[PDB]
């Protein structure tokens, strides 16, 4: 698959041979026409896998991810090239080059064939993310905010690195092919449990499980805009995508092992939807949210049913769309007012109505209004839960009453009631704007219309 | 279009309820210095309204009539 | 039910145009012939709404009471079922009496 | 009791400016300057969605087995089947509680 | 709404309001007009029953006395106004409400249309410009040096001058706006 | 004479049914006064820049930006480990966890139970 | 319902239970018993679909009404005898089933009365 | 369609036709500059029952502060007449 | 059809809402008489409900208190 991840790195000099004044059009062109490119991918098998070469290969769980990604990269440009137009041309070029090997090393990363080259692009990617936070955020908390996302990082993935050579030198290889065909049971010892444990907490951390999750709201908060973007969008599933292919070795010590982490999902999912509806900044609300969302794709994986894969799998690509697309409707107005607080600008509805139109598509899309691919893997996850255990269509139901809520909450808070006297610099949306949001929402509808693309191999 | 209001000296509290009340208050020795603005309520064409069977029983005479003459018609076109 | 209810909707929303948006039954005087159409109609309505016979509302609610009568059925249902049919003509009695009977109690400006 | 002369003068001032902004938002009779058959709707409101419908209906829907599933017609007793010709018999000769 | 409040409200006040609740009450409790007048001729008796009292805390007393009593008695559903802060059209119209200043943003060829009225409106932001300096003078020089004590403004005294902080006052959005 | 109006926590006291309004002192006039005198100074500060025709932008508000600060930032420097503290931590933190873990474990060890006896009534149950 | 109160207030011993009824033989006082017969086939009743609560014994008369429906189609106030007949038909039924009623309390409180006097005469 | 348009002279003739129907002020002497507490001798309980009265002709309330300061027919007018947005 | 406001008085009518008013009170009126002289069983029952107490043992089969 080079045919993908060469021109990647052909838009790297052509963006830095571009002239001053071309650099976002030029991105952004040849980044649209690789998301062309990589739609290509979508044509997969029922049997296995796509194996390219001895180095990367495409499932039916990472090719929608890839797509995703892919198709991110130019929204993040067109939301980016507002707020940067004050800065010079090298560090504009330096933060488009950022963004560029961001997207590479995802893309290396959902291919990679083996577990320790997997591993190694995983943490590459911590270094462009940490850059762009810590740069070109705006406030003081930034630089803490790193902190923040590094270490509550690594200090997970440290251990699987141990755990990954371990296996290689007991089993003689890390290719998941091989993994696969070749597995074997983890008996019932202490080894086996803290093997388990090393395998598991650096995706945990990733998702982020709740009570790790401190870290989420920090960096999504003070990031810049395509950071935000990014890190809900994309790097949140690479917990998910990991925990699906590290969880075929792990049996049947999971059978026990993921009690506490359902548990806490579960009742951390009613938690952080509790706490959206008390939020006086706009972003920790949609960050919460994300959290909650990534607390029942963690429970879909940890019951381990083909129904719980498939709506974790759908869950992963929806949230993402949907979680950018609230991110950049944040930005705009803190873009207009300078300030994150929610009640500030209220009564936007009468001021901006298309941008109100999105606000209600965006939020009805975050409640998983049916036939929404939102819905679709809630539903999914939901009946797995349900044939796990009857009880929990209790705390899944808190869940989605308290959803709604907030999300309802959110939009009463910006686009209903009157508009505040004393903010008079409201100017209208711009065309580009509008188109970002219309780039976010249409592709929803789209794989609602066909939906089998984004179920996974299951 | 172009009309205005009448003559305000035509509002009187004779024969309304309204001299009730006066006659009522009189002898507590008060007196009810707003009745002629309520005057109107009861003076023109509201001066009457239809009791509650009445108001059910509306149209029921044209109804009954209607009826009786269908009846009629059928009880002697059976005849044929 | 979908019939009658709807007009009766309708009639309260003619009124309360009329009456330059009021919507208290209380400052709703005599409308029986400042508005006779919409008089008849809820007149019609509510007779409907009553169970008042061959009706629409007569085909339905009369077999519901009588097929209530008739069961294996729990008995304070059963009362409150009773109690609730009456209280439904009484409600609509307090419609028509304040709304329509009597003398006016709008603003003058009519 | 009542308003100062302060307040007053105030409103005075305040009422006239307030009833000259409300008599500038009237329009002159130029303002908006704008710059520069009978049954159709039965046909292309009904007979080209129905022509639509049906040819979907008949040539694609009812190409796949059990897609437009009817139940079955009531048989009763005297009735002649239309395909087999088949007649039903009568009815077990009716004790007739006239 | 419009008139400056005070620090407290004094005896004679807080008896008119309790005056004016009771009548609007009681018109809710007695539908009918005859009736109301009754009861409200006769609730007047029994306010200047006691109105030639010159003990203070007495007239405090039959007050308290008097309030405790309407909460007693009020209407659970008294009548409101429509527009009224418990109306049914309290604030129906907020949403058609759109302030002045949004017609700054209009394209041009929006402004192409309407060329009388935005010429009334640069006439008027030339007005706001060359009063404002005066009015800002003028609150200056009236204010007591330990600030304002009370919500009241003043009018204008000069010659052209304008009452100051006069520009949100008098472009109201409207009632009825669209 | 007439029933009693007692207030609670979700239906307050009414003003006219408050004894400290109608038992009044000159010292709480003189507060009265000055709770308007900042009103006021409130008031005319906000309508300066209110009716300014040079001003374009938001009118920043410390009191929003305090009760912001106050809600977020301000709470772990203003926090110490406290019997009242540690105990709401433990008890919100860790009892629904080992509530929900016991029901669910309980709930899962009868199935299993049932499902060993064969006796679970499993049939059509296709999907999982 | 009377029979209400009189089975809730008074003694329920001869007061029928409706769940569990009849207590009696069929036969047991009477000498011999007509077999309720059917009139309406199985098949029948299968081909005309009526209901799995409307294939009592008047259901050749409501056969009949459906049938005299579907050939009057557009003149719904055509199949008046045919509805009365089965009208009729349910009234008798309805009827049967109260004297079904009727006899279980007859026979309990005879029963229960006679078997009282019989061990009163025993006692003594 | 609506309501008409509202006027000042319909405003003031509706105020004085209330005015004169109170059987507390003599017609005659009543007019539209007259003072309520001075010129027609009436005290503050009569003043709450005529703004009472303006509210019931009108069909909208009068808040007690703005209310406690009409003294006149001209002010209440006023009053009116800037709530309503009526400037002719 | 204009109808202006009257301040006081009786508002003004118009003979077709009186009339379409009037007619349809009338044919609801109609309709309840036709129908109960033609379906009064509707009302009153059709069938007579039996007391059961007249129904003599000889039908009913219980034997006289021997047995
Ligand atoms: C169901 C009807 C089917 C109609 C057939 C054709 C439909 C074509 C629609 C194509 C997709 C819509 C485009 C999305 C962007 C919105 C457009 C926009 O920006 O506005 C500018 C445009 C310009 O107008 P304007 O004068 O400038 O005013 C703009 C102001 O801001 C204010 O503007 P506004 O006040 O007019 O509001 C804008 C509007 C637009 O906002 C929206 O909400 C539209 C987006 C949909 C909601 C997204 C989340 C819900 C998740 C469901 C996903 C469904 C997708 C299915 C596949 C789609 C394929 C792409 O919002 C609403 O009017 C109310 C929304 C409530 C919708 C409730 C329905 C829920 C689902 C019900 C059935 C859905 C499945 C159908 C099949 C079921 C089994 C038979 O606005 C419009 O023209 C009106 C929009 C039309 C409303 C469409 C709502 C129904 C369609 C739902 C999905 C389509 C299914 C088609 C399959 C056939 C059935
Ligand atoms: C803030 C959120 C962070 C992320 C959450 C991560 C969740 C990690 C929790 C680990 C889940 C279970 C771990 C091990 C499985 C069983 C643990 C033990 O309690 O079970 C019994 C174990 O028995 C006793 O409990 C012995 C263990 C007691 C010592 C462990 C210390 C736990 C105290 C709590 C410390 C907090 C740890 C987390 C720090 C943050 C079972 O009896 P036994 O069959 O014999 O053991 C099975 C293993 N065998 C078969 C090899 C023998
Ligand atoms: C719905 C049912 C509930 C309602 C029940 C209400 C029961 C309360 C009835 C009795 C209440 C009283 O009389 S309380 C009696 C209070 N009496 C005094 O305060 C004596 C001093 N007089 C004055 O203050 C002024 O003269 C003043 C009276 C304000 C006139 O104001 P003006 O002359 O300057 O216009
Ligand atoms: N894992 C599933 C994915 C899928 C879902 C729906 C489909 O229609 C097709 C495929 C297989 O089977």
């Amino acid at each position: 698959m080079l045919k993908i991840i060469i021109p990647t790195t052909m838009l790297l000099p052509m963006t830095w041979m571009s002239k001053h004044n071309m650099i976002w059009i030029n991105a952004t062109v040849h980044s649209l026409l690789i998301s062309l490119i990589s739609l290509s991918l979508l044509n997969q098998l029922g049997e296995n896998s796509l194996n390219f070469s001895l180095t990367f290969f495409s499932d039916s769980l990472s090719a929608p991810l890839l797509v995703l990604t892919t198709w991110l990269l130019p929204l993040m440009l067109m939301a980016s090239q507002s707020h940067l137009s004050k800065e010079t041309t090298t560090r504009k070029k330096l933060y488009i080059t950022m963004l560029i090997l961001l997207q590479l090393f995802l893309i290396m990363t959902f291919t990679a064939t083996e577990l320790i080259l997997f591993y190694i692009l995983f943490e590459a990617t911590l270094v462009p993310t940490l850059i762009i936070i810590t740069r070109w955020g705006n406030q003081t908390e930034r630089l803490n905010a790193g902190l923040y996302f590094l270490f509550y990082t690594l200090a997970g993935s440290l251990p699987l690195l141990v755990a990954l050579v371990y296996i290689q030198n007991t089993t003689g290889s890390l290719n998941f092919l091989i993994i696969h065909y070749w597995s074997h049971p983890l008996s019932n010892s202490w080894s086996n449990i803290f093997m388990w444990l090393a395998c598991i907490m650096a995706f945990m951390v990733k998702m982020p499980l709740y009570g790790l999750h401190l870290w989420l709201p920090k960096a999504h908060v003070e990031a810049p805009i395509a950071g935000s973007m990014v890190l809900a969008a994309v790097l949140l599933k690479l917990g998910g995508y990991g925990m699906m292919r590290i969880t075929t070795i792990l049996n049947p010590l999971t059978n026990y092992m993921a009690y506490p982490f359902l548990m806490l999902s579960m009742w951390g999912m009613i938690m952080t939807s509790s706490i959206c509806l008390r939020q006086t900044d706009l972003k920790s609300l949609i960050a919460y949210s994300s959290v909650s969302h990534m607390a029942l794709v963690i429970v879909a994986i940890m019951i381990q049913t083909p129904w719980s894969f498939m709506g974790a799998t759908a869950l992963m690509i929806a949230h993402g769309l949907t979680s950018s697309m609230l991110f950049c409707l944040a930005n705009t107005n803190y873009e207009r007012v300078h300030s994150r607080t929610m009640i500030l600008a209220r009564g936007l509805q009468t001021l901006l109505p298309l941008m109100a139109t999105w606000w209600l598509v965006a939020s009805l899309t975050n409640l998983a209004l049916p036939p929404s691919i939102n819905l679709i893997g809630e539903l999914f996850i939901i009946t797995a839960s349900f044939s796990w255990s009857n009880i929990t269509i209790i705390l899944m139901g808190m869940n989605m009453m308290i959803t709604a809520l907030y999300s309802l909450y959110m939009l009463i808070t910006t686009q209903r009631g009157k508009y505040t006297h004393h903010i008079n610099n409201i100017k209208p949306s711009f065309t580009r704007e509008n188109a970002l949001m219309a780039l976010h929402i249409l592709p929803l509808l789209l794989l609602t219309l066909n939906p089998k693309m984004i179920l996974g191999p299951l | 279009s172009k009309m205005e209001l009448p003559d305000y000296k035509q509002w009187k509290i004779e024969g309304t309820p309204l001299e009730t009340v006066q006659e009522k208050l009189a002898a507590r020795g008060l007196r009810d210095p707003w009745g002629r603005n309520e005057a109107w309520r009861y003076s023109g064409g509201f001066a009457n309204n239809v009791s509650f069977v009445g108001a059910l029983l509306k149209g029921f005479k044209w109804g009954f009539a209607a009826f009786v003459v269908a009846v009629g018609a059928e009880y002697y076109l059976e005849s044929q | 039910h979908a019939f009658f209810k709807a007009m009766l909707f309708m009639c309260s929303g003619s009124i309360i145009h009329s009456l330059n948006d009021e919507q208290d039954i209380r400052k709703m005087g005599g409308l029986y012939k400042a508005m006779p159409f919409t008089t008849t109609a809820l007149i019609i309505g509510s007779l409907a709404l009553t169970g008042m016979p061959y009706l629409t509302g007569f085909y339905s609610k009369d077999l519901i009471i009588e097929a209530v009568n008739m069961s294996y059925t729990n008995a304070w249902a059963l009362l409150m079922t009773l109690i609730a049919t009456s209280l439904t003509a009484a409600y609509s009695t307090r419609i028509i009496f304040f709304a329509f009977l009597g003398k006016p109690r709008f603003p003058p400006l009519v | 009791s009542g308003y100062t002369p302060d307040e007053k003068l105030r409103l005075q001032q305040l009422r006239e400016l307030r009833r000259r902004w409300l008599k500038d938002q009237e329009l002159s009779p130029r303002e908006p300057v704008l710059p520069p058959r009978h049954s159709i709707f039965a046909v292309t409101h009904v007979l080209i969605p129905v022509w639509i419908i049906h040819y979907y209906l008949k040539y694609h829907v009812t190409a796949k087995p059990y897609t437009v599933v009817e139940r079955k017609p009531r048989i009763f007793p005297g009735d002649t089947i239309l395909e087999t010709g088949e007649v039903i018999p009568l009815m077990k000769e009716f004790p007739d509680q006239h | 709404a419009f008139s400056a409040p005070a620090a407290y409200l004094t005896h004679q006040q807080k008896v008119l309001r309790l005056y004016k609740r009771a009548l609007r009450h009681l018109e809710s409790w007695c539908v009918h007009r005859d009736k109301y007048r009754y009861f409200a001729c006769l609730m007047r008796a029994r306010f200047d029953e006691h109105k030639n009292e010159k003990d203070m805390v007495k007239a405090t007393q039959l007050l308290r006395q008097a309030e405790e009593e309407f909460w007693y008695g009020q209407h659970p559903q008294p009548y409101i106004f429509p527009e009224s802060p418990g109306g049914t059209s309290y604030e129906r119209y907020e949403c058609y409400k759109v302030p002045e200043w949004c017609l700054d943003d209009w394209h041009p060829s929006e402004k192409a249309m309407y060329p009388d009225y935005f010429a009334k409106r640069e006439q008027w932001k030339r007005l706001r410009r060359e009063s404002w300096e005066r009015e800002v003078k003028q609150l200056q020089e009236e204010t007591p040096p330990g600030g304002p004590r009370t919500e009241a403004l003043p009018p204008a005294r000069k010659e052209g001058d304008l009452p100051p902080l006069w520009w949100h006052i008098v472009t109201r959005p409207r009632e009825r706006p669209m | 004479s007439f029933p009693k109006y007692k207030p609670s926590r979700l239906a307050t006291l009414p003003a006219t049914l408050d004894p400290a309004e109608y038992d009044i002192s000159p010292e709480t006039r003189k507060a009265q006064a000055e709770r308007l005198a900042i009103r006021s100074r409130l008031k005319r500060e906000y309508l300066l820049q209110y009716n300014d025709p040079n001003r374009l932008g938001v009118i920043e508000d410390p009191a929003l930006i305090r009760w912001t600060y106050a809600r977020s930032a301000n709470i772990y420097p203003n926090f110490r480990p406290t019997p009242k503290t540690s105990l709401l931590g433990a008890l919100f933190g860790i009892g629904p966890l080992f509530f929900w873990y016991y029901v669910f474990k309980t709930d899962r060890d009868k199935k299993e139970k049932l499902i060993q006896e064969g006796k679970l009534d499993q049939t059509f149950n296709i999907s999982y | 319902g009377a029979h209400l109160a009189r089975r809730y207030l008074g003694d329920a011993s001869k007061e029928p239970d409706p769940l569990r009824m009849p207590t009696f033989p069929p036969d047991y006082g009477f000498p011999e018993r007509k077999e309720r017969e059917m009139v309406a086939t199985q098949q029948e009743m299968n081909d005309a679909q009526l209901m799995l609560q409307q294939r009592d014994y008047c259901a050749h008369y409501l056969i009949q009404l459906l049938k005299c429906k579907r050939d009057s189609f557009p003149n719904f106030l055509a199949c008046k005898h045919e509805q009365h007949d089965w009208d009729y038909c349910e009234h008798l039924d309805y009827v049967k089933r109260m004297k079904e009623f009727e006899r279980e309390r007859r026979l309990l409180q005879r029963k229960k009365r006679r078997e009282q006097r019989e061990a009163e005469m025993a006692r003594g | 369609s609506d309501a008409p348009p509202l006027t000042l002279e319909a405003i003031k003739d509706r105020v004085l036709y209330v005015l004169k129907l109170y059987d507390k002020i003599d017609p005659e002497k009543l007019s539209v500059n007259s003072h309520f507490m001075k010129d027609l001798g009436l005290d503050s309980l009569d003043q709450v029952e005529i703004i009472m009265a303006m509210e019931d002709e009108f069909g909208f309330e009068i808040p007690d502060i703005d209310a406690e300061k009409l003294m006149c027919p001209q002010e209440i007018v006023d009053y009116i007449a800037d709530k309503k947005d009526v400037y002719e | 059809v204009h109808i202006e406001p009257r301040y006081r008085q009786f508002p003004q009518l118009t003979r077709s809402q009186l009339i379409q008013a009037e007619f349809f009170s009338a044919t609801m009126w109609f309709w309840i008489l036709w129908r109960f002289w033609h379906d009064s069983d509707a009302v009153l029952g059709h069938f007579p409900y039996p007391d059961p107490s007249q129904w003599t043992d000889e039908e009913l089969g219980i034997l006289p208190d021997d047995e």
